RNA sequence: CUGCUGAUAAGGUCUUCAAAA
RNA sequence: UAUUAAUCUAGAGUGUGGUAGGGAGUUUUGGAAUUUCAUGUGGAGCGGUGAAAUGCGUAGAUAUAUGAAGGAACACCAGUGGCGAAGGCGAAAACUUAGGCCAUUACUGACGCUUAGGCUUGAAAGUGUGGGGAGCAAAUAGGAUUAGAUACCCUAGUAGUCCACACCGUAAACGAUAGAUACUAGCUGUCGGGGCGAUCCCCUCGGUAGUGAAGUUAACACAUUAAGUAUCUCGCCUGG
């Protein structure tokens, strides 16, 4: 796939993606691109699994020195998205660590909470099933 | 600001002299009372904006 | 329900049955209005006027008063709102 | 550097002022390249300076180091024969890099040719030039631009990982909400 | 009435450099009948060429080539 | 102005290397010397003083980085340039 | 077409209500 | 996430190539105009105001023409503008010098953002020493107006305004909006670089403006140069 515009990204990997997603949702935009990091790749994989996005697709330069991830939002026929809001918890500076006992439940289970405990990012329900917790990245509902 | 009468008629000479005296009197009255540099700049910009809007509406 | 002949300057949200069309050409507006009237007239059962018709009966003329000019002009009558002190 | 002196000398006699200019040249200009001189002529200058109405104008196109100006500048005023003088360093004038640029020179020559052709057509000898198209706009855009338009560097990317791609295509926005009128 | 023939002459010429002893008669056209630099509305040049012409004309006026206040 | 070509050819660690930290700091030292000369001569030009302070700070930051990483090259650079004191 | 042109003791009503016809 | 051992170029710099600027300091130069002085013509007022009066004038004023001296500020260009971090920068030139924009198949390889404390600059007024002083004018004197006028008006007028060197370090020092980074409709101008080659106009990258939906707001309004979606760092606020 060929591009024309330069691609930049913020230094904060969770909130960069969150800002991109929120702006695309508010502006009804469908496809967005950003620089690819492995945390972002895993988080997009779990978003696609949970069904908040249509597809995410990683690409590499011809010299294998740069990688960028482009993803599309899942709009219905009447063009209203599945994402309703995003809020980041573990911002730089103040990192949020919660044990299993205090693993949050987002919107009474309607939304999902992204938790990167020890096996990569992990949804709240599967984290509860595994009885182990860790860093809490963002709230998506 | 010399204007030649041309000895053909006189009203034409006054018709041009009216203008020449008008754009002369503008600067003559500008250099009569002392205003600060900022106030003088404000007055210049105001005159320029008035002329600009008049020309925009007349063109 | 409201149907309309949107002409590139309309808000699509307000109209339900959008008909992308011209609004400045007295031939295009006539053709589309008569097509809607043809739908109405066929439903209420008289013979149609423009719909389901050949060229010899669809043909129309251009009102009086090279090619037709659908160009929007007269921007000079849009001055800055009265301001300044 | 590359300088340009404009000397203004009293209008007594042409040979004597030529000697005056030669002396002023050979005295100062400590470090110098070849000093080419012109002669604009005797001109009745606009306002009377030094109570004189006529003056010889010369232009010097020498070039040299920054020290070449101090002695000449301090001696010109002392010399009673020289009214004024201007050292205009052309390396700081309003547009010098463009003048040295080669492509712009050829482009300027082409503009000269085309503008002269247009002006000749406008001032046709006796036949009437209907268009009078000098200040007005031109014809359709330039096919030379349309062809030689630049191509941005479209960096190519190779697919590595994919997930969820089906390309459903839901490009039906503003779809009608009401479907069929009906009775209770 | 008026005219729309106001275009920067130097833009069409592509002159790209102004020297006071190469187009001296050209600058006298830009100067007012009362020896003033005419504004853009009358002179017709763009901003860059107007600035260049103004600087060159002031240089010439220092060099005593055109008067200051009279014809 | 300073002979940037000569300074670069003197300070290059190898050919085609015109943007290393060593060549940058050598250029910076040359500009520092020139600006100190100019500022001592003038004493009322404050924009030049601001530029001089900015260049001094940039050189200090570059030397801090080159001391943090590959400190032996930092010793080499400092004993060639004699900039510490 | 620009003269001049100053002051006015204290505290105070006035909305009872919609339950409803 | 932090530490350590390394690789990479996309952030940030450097080099080469294009390039616009009233960016800054030092030294010279120029022309209008005011004032004073000198020399001619001339003869009763000039000046000033709402109206006048102090004031200047037969010792020849105002006016007019020529010349000299000196000081300060640089008409027109001059903008629905340019530069700097801010204050600020506009007659001409030279020398020294700061930053910025565009394109980079080049180089270093995270060297970056913010910044308590520290340092640098910082309108005008004011201070100290020495120069300078044309015009203007705090303080001051007089004439008016007024019930009074220590004010508005007028006639004079010192410090000051100007330069060099040292201080002062405050402003409605305002975009009443800290800096950096990523994203989010559009339309109309204008300024610079680059692509084509008469101008004009088209495209790209940036600067500066207007209008304007989503979005925000208590409202006014802001609205890709945000007061919108978010992050980082600093400063600050907690009724009169
Ligand atoms: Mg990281
Ligand atoms: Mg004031
Ligand atoms: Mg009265
Ligand atoms: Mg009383
Ligand atoms: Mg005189
Ligand atoms: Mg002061
Ligand atoms: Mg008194
Ligand atoms: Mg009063
Ligand atoms: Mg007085
Ligand atoms: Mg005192
Ligand atoms: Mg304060
Ligand atoms: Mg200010
Ligand atoms: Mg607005
Ligand atoms: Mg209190
Ligand atoms: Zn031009």
């Amino acid at each position: 796939i060929t591009t024309t515009k330069p691609i930049k990204a913020h230094f904060d990997p969770v909130a960069d993606l969150l800002t991109k997603i929120n702006n695309a949702r508010k502006a009804k935009l469908m496809t967005v691109t950003t620089i690819a990091s492995k945390l972002k790749i895993a988080i997009l994989e779990i978003l696609v699994k949970e069904g908040y996005l249509a597809n995410f697709q990683v690409l590499e330069n011809k010299s294998k020195t740069k990688r960028i991830v482009t993803f599309n939002l899942k709009y219905t026929q009447r063009r209203i998205p599945s994402i309703n809001g995003v809020k980041q918890i573990s911002k730089p500076g103040l990192r949020i660590y919660r044990p299993f006992e205090k693993l949050p439940l987002v919107l009474n289970g309607l939304g999902i909470a992204i938790i990167s405990t020890s096996d990569g990012v992990m949804t709240d329900k599967v984290a509860r099933l595994k009885k182990i917790g860790g860093e809490i990245l963002a709230y998506v509902w | 600001p010399k204007i030649e009468v041309k000895n053909d008629d006189l009203e034409l000479a006054l018709k041009k002299f009216k203008r020449v005296s008008l754009e002369i009197r503008r600067l003559a009255q500008r250099h009569e009372y002392h205003l600060r540099k900022g106030m003088r700049l404000r007055e210049k910009r105001k005159i320029a904006q008035k002329k600009r809007r008049k020309f925009r509406n007349m063109v | 329900p409201v149907v309309a002949l949107c002409n590139t300057n309309t808000n699509p949200e307000l109209v339900d049955f959008i008909i992308p069309a011209n609004n400045h050409q007295p031939q295009s507006t006539c053709l589309l209005m008569n097509l809607l009237a043809d739908a109405v007239a066929e439903a209420k059962a008289m013979p149609t006027m423009f719909a389901y018709k050949p060229d010899e009966e669809i043909q129309i003329e251009i009102p009086q008063k090279k090619q037709i000019t659908s160009q929007r002009l007269n921007i000079t009558r849009n001055p800055e709102v009265l301001t300044r002190e | 550097m590359q300088y340009n002196i404009i000397l203004l000398v009293d209008g007594s006699l042409s040979l004597e002022q030529a000697n005056q200019v030669n002396e002023k040249q050979q005295q100062t200009l400590t470090n110098v390249e070849g000093l080419q001189t012109e002669y604009l002529g005797l001109k009745e200058l606009a306002y009377p300076i030094k109570k004189q109405l006529s003056a010889h104008y010369y232009r010097w196109k020498f070039s040299g180091d920054n020290q070449s100006t101090k002695d000449f500048k301090r001696t010109a005023n002392i010399n009673k024969q020289v009214l004024r003088e201007l050292i205009i360093n052309l390396e700081r004038e309003y547009g010098y890099l463009a003048s040295i640029n080669p492509k712009k020179q050829q482009l300027a020559l082409q503009k000269r040719a085309k503008y002269d052709e247009i002006i000749a057509r406008e001032n046709n000898p006796e036949n009437p030039d209907v268009p009078v198209t000098s200040g007005l706009a031109s014809t359709q855009p330039r096919l030379s631009r349309t062809e030689k338009a630049q191509k941005p560097k479209e960096e190519l990317w190779d697919v590595v990982q994919k997930m969820g791609n089906f390309d459903s295509v839901q490009a039906n926005p503003y779809r009608p909400r009401f479907k069929r009128f009906n009775a209770e | 009435f008026k005219r729309s023939k106001k275009y920067c002459r130097f833009c069409a010429i592509g002159q790209l450099r102004i020297d006071l002893i190469d187009d001296l008669e050209a600058l006298k056209r830009f100067l007012s009948p009362y020896a003033k630099i005419n504004p853009r509305r009358i002179t017709g040049n763009c901003q860059m060429h107007q600035r260049h012409v103004a600087k060159a004309l002031k240089r010439a006026r220092y060099l005593a080539l055109v008067p200051f206040v009279k014809d | 102005q300073i002979d940037k070509n000569g300074i670069i050819k003197s300070a290059q660690l190898h050919d085609k290397d015109v943007g290393s930290i060593q060549v940058q700091v050598s250029l910076l030292t040359s500009q520092i010397k020139q600006l100190t000369d100019h500022l001592l001569a003038n004493k009322k030009d404050f924009i030049s003083k601001r530029g001089l302070y900015a260049k001094v700070s940039k050189r200090k930051r570059l030397l801090k980085y080159l001391k943090h990483n590959d400190l032996e090259a930092y010793r080499n650079l400092v004993k060639t340039l004699n900039l510490r004191g």
